[PDB]
RNA sequence: UUUGCUUCCCGGUGUCGGGAGGCAUCUCUAUCUCGUGGCAACACGAGAGCUUAUGCCCUAUGUAUGGCCUUGGCGUCGUAGUGAUUCUGCGACGCUUGCCAACGCCAGAUCACUCUGGUUCAAUGUCGGGGCGCUAAAUCACUUGCAUACGACUUGG
RNA sequence: GCCUAACUUCUCGCUCAUGAGACCCCAUAAAAGGUGUUGGUUGAUAUUGACAGCAAUCAACUAGCCCUGAAAAUGGAUGGCGCUUAAGCGAGAGACCUAUACUCC
RNA sequence: UACGCCGACGGCGUUGGCUGCUCGUUCUAGCCCGACAGUGUUGCGUCUUGCUGGCGGUAGUGGGUUCGUGGCGGCUAGCGUACGUCGGUGUGAAAGUCGACG
């Protein structure tokens, strides 16, 4: 139904996204961690919970 | 005689082989076909009749590879898909354009759980003499491995309390549109003449 | 401005090409048979026999027939019902050219005319 | 359960077939198919009827076995039936699906706007209702 | 010879196009031009926008609603010459005729105690909606 | 994807097909509906071919002026609810929408029908203008050995 | 009934089979059995109250459907799907479909 | 205007298909009347009212069945042209439109 990952990611989880995580730019869940520290982000991660 | 829309059908009561003929006529014939609650179609005879037959067909299978075999499908609105496709000629072009223009389900989607559906009088099981048996495809299927009889019912339940929900206040608003009209009588009464004359009311 | 009492709906029946005259094993594309709407006895289908049809159908090319102001993709072969066909309002027709079997299923137009009401 | 029953003197109409629209009396049963009814003030011939072309009404004439066209007539005016069975809505649908389906163009035109002005000022009033 | 007229064809009966670009227009049945056989028929212009034409008895249905046709007078230029074919253009002629044509039926209609009634159907397009099957339509 | 590009709108332009609108309880079939009394079972009273999907809505000239009635539809936005993901209710704001004087008055015509609803509707592709808006990855080659006939698989920069 | 052009058309019966039956040649079935059900034949008892327990009954037969008799090897065949007041079995009725056959052109 | 290439609506010829009325013809009643016999019988017993059966009547009334070297209609099809009424297109190219093959 949904998934909901915590604000900060490891680097060694966020690598399981990449073949080639030392060539890129490491943008894994980026703009994802910035939804926790805003009010929208905020909002849809209760909606989520709930 | 085409119809605009999709046909929906409610499955229930139904004759499997009847309702089955009837809607493979209707898909040759153009149209599109939509059946609910193929969990509630029922089949003449006593239960092991239909148990049996089922485990007969289960038993063909290819020797050298079942994975070519025949696909025994398990799920009532896969069931009801397949006798369907018995009554087509599903091996030529006309036959498979025809059955890709229907869609079975158990229970009632949310995409169709807010229309009106139909049924074939001449398929009804109303139709066999009250001292005959009959089995449910939904338990026919339970039986013979599917596997979502539980969830089908738990949702359908909860389906059929909101529809209760609903249709009380149908009820509720019905009853004031009459009187609603009885209050509109006196400023009505210019055109109600009309429409009995013409005899509608 | 509005047109002063525009058109308001179909001016035609509905129908759709069942098929052709056959046996089983045999087929006859001279005559076709079509399904209309409302009609469930050779009684009601006998109203309908000498009545124009049309099937419309759409091709590449456009063209630009007298009388019509833009340039339409769509083609129409004419016909006409000649009588009923079995018990259950069936009518067979004949049209200009054998009807295309592409056409199975598709709406064909049962106009009113030549009018005998 | 049941209240209507096939019995001597029952009140049928006769659904279809050969006199669809018109109220006979049984006056005999021959099997438990075959009804022999005779309609004489209701343009129906004493005649035998499969039981699936009649529908019961809720009139019984005070018949006996067997009783002639004459008796079953004096019966039926004597009982009133045609006046009766004319009040029910039965009839009254019956007369109302004769009246529409010898509509003219003209009456139907009128029939639409006379109907959809009426449904117009209902809707009105349904609005007020709602309102409070 | 000419055509033969069907029978509930009759001066003045409104007639329903059936064909052409005011087919589904319910107009009236003036008189049967002798030379083609075709029927002089106009619903009044003013109305439907149905001027004073020429049309062919198969391609009309002759309802049974029958307005009074008895006070005009066509005058006796108008016949198939006169509608006979020559980018068209309406002439003032065609204009004068169709007036003095539709006249007295204008008035015919209006001292009906229907008028209004009268005015919305020949204003109005025949169609077939939803359930509406010709073979049982009484027209 | 620092040029490229998502999305929305405006315009061209290719390709493609269809061919007259809308409608929500269930359960039950040797009983059902309404009203009342009942926790419930049930009871009383009145009905019941049942053809209310064999139905019901919708169903068309343009100002103006005067008299009515203010309802219904559509779009955006905001909250609230609905999980078998879309769909609902409530507003708020916009664009409209009914009848009478009254066919009172203007306009309407293509000659008799041949594909126009007399520009029918949908789906997508591409090319140009704008409005917010973003600034990535695989792959080869090396390497690893839990893998491997070759591809493939597991690692690192 | 759908494959499949032509009726889920009309009337009366019979049949429930834990894979019934379903149309010349034709694509297997018998002897013998059933207190399943439906009709008939014969002989008795019974209202001077017939059988069971402290108002019809009894007995022997007969023939329709159904059941047992009825076991083979790749998974499979009333042609298939399916069909149970049938879409089965028997007697029938209207209409309808369809040949390179018949009539006419 | 005529003519060519195509269509529509009428007329006529031919072969039809479906569907009604109306006269009669054959064999026959029933309703109606009379006596007798019976009884699935209402109301209160060689009662009555019903009902049935043949038998005898048929005046009047009067339906079934059968078809005719009968009479009068309604809708509509294919083929051909006693033939009419008309539309599309074609008369320098070209483009479009129309026609035929495909």
């Amino acid at each position: 139904l949904t998934t909901i990952w915590a604000e900060h990611l490891s680097e060694e989880a966020r690598r399981r996204f990449y073949s080639n995580w030392a060539k890129s730019k490491k943008k894994a869940f980026t703009k994802y961690a910035k939804k926790w520290q805003d009010e929208d982000g905020k909002k849809l991660i209760e909606a989520d919970f709930a | 005689g085409l119809s605009n829309r999709a046909i929906i059908i409610d499955g229930k009561n139904h004759l499997l082989g009847r309702l089955a003929s009837i809607v493979a006529k209707k898909l040759l014939q153009g149209d599109k076909v939509v059946v609910l609650r193929a969990e509630e179609i029922v089949i003449s005879g006593n239960f092991h009749r239909s148990k049996l037959k089922y485990m007969s067909f289960l038993r063909k299978r290819c020797n050298i590879n079942p994975a070519r075999g025949a696909f025994h499908y398990r799920a009532p609105g896969k069931i009801f898909w397949r006798t369907v496709r018995g009554m087509l000629p599903h091996k030529t072009n006309r036959g498979n354009e025809a059955l890709k223009n229907l869609r079975a389900y158990e229970g009632v989607p949310a995409k169709y759980q807010k229309t009106k559906s139909l049924h074939a009088p001449s398929a009804s099981r109303f139709r066999l003499q009250p001292r005959r048996k009959f089995c449910v495809v939904g338990r026919l299927s339970h039986e013979v491995g599917w596997q979502f009889q539980d969830v089908v019912a738990k949702l359908e339940a909860k389906r059929k309390v909101k529809g209760a929900a609903y249709f009380e206040q149908k009820k509720k608003m019905d009853k004031l549109a009459v009187q609603a009209k009885k209050n509109a009588a006196p400023k009505i009464a210019q055109y109600q003449k009309i429409i009995e004359a013409l005899g509608y009311n | 401005r509005r047109p002063s009492a525009p058109t308001t709906g179909r001016l035609y029946v509905k129908a759709i090409f069942t098929g052709f005259k056959r046996g089983l094993r045999t087929q006859s594309e001279h005559t076709s048979l079509l399904k209309l709407e409302g009609v469930f006895n050779k009684e009601d289908a006998g109203f309908y026999a000498g009545k124009r049809v049309v099937y419309l159908y759409k091709a590449h090319n456009k063209t630009l027939k007298t009388g019509h102001t833009v340039a339409t993709r769509t083609r129409a072969i004419w016909g006409k019902i000649t009588r009923p066909h079995g018990n259950a309002g069936a009518v067979r027709a004949k049209f200009h050219h054998n009807i295309p079997p592409s056409a199975l299923g598709k709406r064909i137009r049962v106009l009113l005319y030549p009018s005998n009401i | 359960v049941f209240n209507r029953v096939v019995q001597i003197g029952r009140v049928v109409f006769i659904a279809s077939g050969k006199d669809q629209g018109k109220l006979a009396a049984i006056v005999n049963v021959i099997d438990g198919n075959r009804v022999q009814i005779d309609g004489p003030s209701s343009d129906v011939t004493r005649t035998v009827r499969n039981l699936k072309d009649l529908q019961l009404t809720k009139f019984v004439l005070k018949l006996r076995v067997g009783q002639r066209t004459k008796g079953v007539k004096a019966a039926f005016d004597a009982a009133k039936v045609t006046e009766n069975f004319q009040k029910t809505q039965w009839a009254k649908k019956i007369a109302q699906r004769a009246i529409r389906a010898k509509l003219t163009d003209f009456e139907r035109y009128k029939l639409m706007k006379a109907k959809q002005m009426r449904n117009r000022i209902v809707r009105v009033e349904l609005a007020k209702l709602k309102k409070a | 010879k000419t055509v033969t007229l069907r029978k509930t064809l009759t001066p003045g009966t409104v007639l329903i196009v059936l064909a052409g670009r005011h087919k589904g227009k319910r107009v009236v049945f003036l008189k049967q031009l002798p030379q083609s056989g075709l029927l002089l028929v106009t619903g009044p212009h003013k109305i439907n926008g149905f001027p004073l034409r020429r049309i062919g008895q198969a391609f009309v249905i002759a309802t049974s609603l029958k307005v009074n046709v008895s006070g005009v007078k066509i005058p006796e230029h108008i016949n198939d010459e006169y509608f006979k074919r020559k980018e068209y253009t309406v002439s003032e002629q065609r204009k004068k005729d169709i007036k003095t044509v539709d006249a007295p039926i204008l008035a015919a209609i209006k001292k009906h105690p229907e008028h209004k009634f009268l005015f919305g159907y020949l204003g109005t397009r025949f169609s077939l909606g939803k359930n509406q099957y010709p073979h049982k339509m009484q027209f």
